[PDB]
Protein backbone atom coordinates (compact mmCIF):
# COMPACT_ATOMS: atom_id res chain seq x y z
CA UNK A 1 0.00 0.00 0.00
CA UNK A 2 2.94 2.56 0.99
CA UNK A 3 4.50 1.37 -2.38
CA UNK A 4 1.56 2.54 -4.63
CA UNK A 5 0.81 5.79 -2.95
CA UNK A 6 4.34 6.34 -3.16
CA UNK A 7 4.41 5.35 -7.49
CA UNK A 8 0.55 6.10 -8.44
CA UNK A 9 1.34 9.99 -8.37
CA UNK A 10 4.72 11.83 -9.47
CA UNK A 11 5.80 13.77 -7.02
CA UNK A 12 7.89 16.27 -9.46
CA UNK A 13 5.54 19.22 -10.87
CA UNK A 14 3.51 18.63 -13.67
CA UNK A 15 5.07 20.25 -17.05
CA UNK A 16 3.27 23.15 -18.11
CA UNK A 17 0.41 22.06 -20.90
CA UNK A 18 1.27 25.37 -23.02
CA UNK A 19 0.41 28.40 -23.23
CA UNK A 20 -3.21 27.90 -21.46
CA UNK A 21 -1.79 26.53 -18.44
CA UNK A 22 -3.85 26.94 -15.44
CA UNK A 23 -0.86 28.98 -13.66
CA UNK A 24 -0.66 30.91 -16.32
CA UNK A 25 -4.17 32.46 -16.30
CA UNK A 26 -3.63 33.66 -12.30
CA UNK A 27 0.53 34.45 -12.13
CA UNK A 28 2.20 34.24 -8.61
CA UNK A 29 5.38 34.80 -7.27
CA UNK A 30 5.61 31.39 -6.55
CA UNK A 31 6.07 30.71 -10.04
CA UNK A 32 7.75 33.74 -11.77
CA UNK A 33 7.98 33.77 -15.09
CA UNK A 34 9.14 36.08 -17.94
CA UNK A 35 10.57 36.60 -21.32
CA UNK A 36 14.07 38.78 -22.18
CA UNK A 37 12.55 41.92 -23.63
CA UNK A 38 10.80 44.11 -25.77
CA UNK A 39 11.10 41.83 -28.39
CA UNK A 40 8.92 39.88 -30.74
CA UNK A 41 7.61 37.96 -27.79
CA UNK A 42 6.86 41.34 -25.93
CA UNK A 43 4.83 42.73 -29.37
CA UNK A 44 2.70 39.69 -29.32
CA UNK A 45 2.25 39.85 -25.45
CA UNK A 46 0.58 43.59 -25.99
CA UNK A 47 -1.22 42.00 -29.03
CA UNK A 48 -3.06 39.74 -27.01
CA UNK A 49 -5.17 41.25 -24.97
CA UNK A 50 -7.64 38.32 -23.15
CA UNK B 1 -15.05 29.43 -20.52
CA UNK B 2 -12.80 32.60 -20.68
CA UNK B 3 -14.50 34.02 -17.18
CA UNK B 4 -15.83 32.49 -14.16
CA UNK B 5 -12.88 29.60 -14.91
CA UNK B 6 -9.75 28.24 -13.56
CA UNK B 7 -8.58 25.65 -10.85
CA UNK B 8 -3.72 3.53 6.28
CA UNK B 9 -6.48 3.84 8.74
CA UNK B 10 -7.76 0.17 8.54
CA UNK B 11 -4.43 -1.07 9.78
CA UNK B 12 -5.34 -0.55 13.52
CA UNK B 13 -8.86 -2.03 12.98
CA UNK B 14 -7.17 -4.97 10.93
CA UNK B 15 -4.52 -5.43 14.24
CA UNK B 16 -7.60 -5.37 16.23
CA UNK B 17 -9.38 -7.68 14.89
CA UNK B 18 -6.51 -9.99 14.55
CA UNK B 19 -5.83 -9.53 18.05
CA UNK B 20 -9.76 -10.15 19.34
CA UNK B 21 -9.37 -13.54 17.28
CA UNK B 22 -6.15 -14.32 19.24
CA UNK B 23 -8.07 -13.57 22.57
CA UNK B 24 -11.29 -15.41 21.56
CA UNK B 25 -9.08 -18.53 20.78
CA UNK B 26 -7.06 -18.13 24.14
CA UNK B 27 -10.55 -18.31 25.89
CA UNK B 28 -11.27 -21.03 24.10
CA UNK B 29 -7.92 -23.07 24.90
CA UNK B 30 -8.74 -21.89 28.46
CA UNK B 31 -11.99 -22.96 28.94
CA UNK B 32 -11.50 -26.54 27.42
Amino acid sequence: ANLAAFLVLDRPEERITGINDPRLRNPSDKFIYATVKQSSVDIYFRRQVE
Amino acid sequence: TLWLTGIDIDNMAGVFYMLAAAMALSLITFIW
